[PDB]
């Protein structure tokens, strides 16, 4: 028994209407739940016994199959639906789920809110130091983050991370942090993180001298 | 008031073996089925079994027949998982969900992140990162969680006060082959020099708990 | 009739 849940993913703007489908591969009957799983990990059955709605769960939210075709409905899209969507099938054992989908959230153009940060004295006296370069609250996810030491372009010596979207509005944030030996951060004074997004018209530079 | 809490997150040596928990509150255990559910890193759910506590009854998938061994114990109220010969495909977070007699009242547990490695602990180093921001009445600030495995690590604002403007990124991994991630937070600068900014970093797998205050300059 | 969840009780 397979379940062929699609689609893998999808994006759609606020107010919008979706709809996720499972293909029961031998026919499963009215056995068939919808879970949600938020970006923090937990998990939310949503509908249960293919078109019954669990406690609390919101009216806009909707079960009902269609031959071999079980499928959840969102009739109006809002920024806390972004989330996984699995359907479980419990009729037949081993019970099964679908491969999932990965609902994102189409949304206007935003520009990030820019932040640095100087190594604390307390990770100093441990022999390194990492300047983060915070961007706060934007869309789309790509962005372009560089480091300059004394206007020296860097490579190979700092990571960023970037959390899933927001439950309120939509957006991303992302963090470059730039690593260095107490040493090398004790030799120069000019240090400039430069963000490029979509949602500027020139790319901003933010940065504080030793 | 009822819920079921998982056993906290925990790394184990390849070949061994681990028993986790799933403890009933509110209600008792065996009223209900309890299902065990698997989920590996940047994948989906699959179902592991289930038990009927009443009886201690097992139903299996197929795969994990041969490893998965679920129980329970009615007077503890507790539903254990018990997997043997341990490996890097053991790593995932495991799920325990309740399958009630009145449908209505099904839900599931937090997860118990199990990591499988020849490594061993390392709790982390909390640095803070200093507000001393501009940008329009609003400062951001933080803490950096450096080194630090396996996963997960936990970060919560003023004992949980603090919730709004609060982003935890995601952990990176370092040539170390060790753990670091960031919380940071923004925070209107009108109240930097009045309120008290700590965040709360947990690192189960090595029993750490820091708590460390960040002022502005 | 499911299978998810308990029957009796």
């Amino acid at each position: 028994l397979v379940m062929t849940q699609t689609p893998s993913s999808l994006s759609a703007s606020l107010g919008e209407r979706v709809s996720l489908t499972c293909r029961a591969s031998q026919d499963i009957g009215n056995n068939l739940n919808w879970i949600q799983q938020k970006p923090d990990g937990t998990i939310k059955r949503l509908i249960y016994a293919t078109s019954s709605l669990d406690s609390g769960v919101p009216k806009r939210f909707s079960g009902s199959r269609s031959g071999s075709d079980y499928s959840l409905t969102i009739s109006s899209l809002e920024s806390e639906d972004f989330a996984d969507y699995y359907c479980l099938q419990h009729d037949t054992f081993p019970l099964t789920f679908g491969g999932g989908t990965k609902l994102e959230i189409k949304r206007t153009v935003a520009a990030p809110s820019v932040f640095i940060f100087p190594p604390s004295d307390e990770q100093l006296k441990s022999g390194t130091a990492s300047v983060v370069c915070l961007l706060n609250n934007f869309y789309p996810r790509e962005a372009k983050v560089q480091w300059k030491v004394d206007n020296a372009l860097q490579s190979g010596n700092s990571q960023e991370s970037v959390t899933e979207q927001d439950s309120k509005d939509s957006t991303y944030s992302l963090s470059s942090t730039l690593t260095l030996s107490k040493a090398d951060y004790e030799k120069h004074k000019v240090y400039a993180c430069e963000v490029t997004h979509q949602g500027l018209s020139s790319p901003v530079t933010k940065s504080f001298n030793r | 008031v009822q819920l079921l809490e998982q056993s906290g997150a925990e790394l184990v040596k390849p070949g061994a073996s681990v028993k986790l928990s799933c403890t009933a509150s509110g209600f008792n255990i065996e009223d209900s089925y309890i299902h065990w559910v698997k989920q590996r890193p940047e994948q989906g759910l699959e179902w592991i079994g289930r038990i009927d506590p009443e009886d201690g009854e097992t139903k299996y998938a197929p795969k994990f027949q041969g490893k998965a061994t679920i129980t329970a114990d009615t007077s503890s109220n507790t539903a254990y998982l018990h997997l043997r010969r341990l490996t890097s495909e053991d790593t995932a977070i495991y799920y325990c969900g309740r399958g009630a007699y009145y449908i209505k009242e099904d839900f599931w547990g937090q997860g118990t992140t199990l990591t499988v490695s020849s490594a061993s602990t390392k709790g982390p180093s909390v640095f803070p990162l200093a507000p001393s921001s501009k940008a329009g009445g609003t400062a951001a600030l933080g803490c950096l969680v450096k080194d630090y495995f396996p996963e997960p690590v936990t970060v919560s604002w003023n004992s949980g006060a603090l919730t709004s403007g609060v982003h935890t990124f995601p952990a990176v991994l370092q040539s170390s082959g060790l753990y670091s991630l960031s919380s940071v937070v923004t925070v209107p600068s009108s109240s930097l020099g009045t309120q008290t900014y700590i965040c709360n970093v947990n690192h189960k797998p090595s029993n750490t708990k820091v708590d460390k205050k960040v002022e502005p300059a | 009739h499911g299978q998810w969840n308990k029957p009796s009780k």
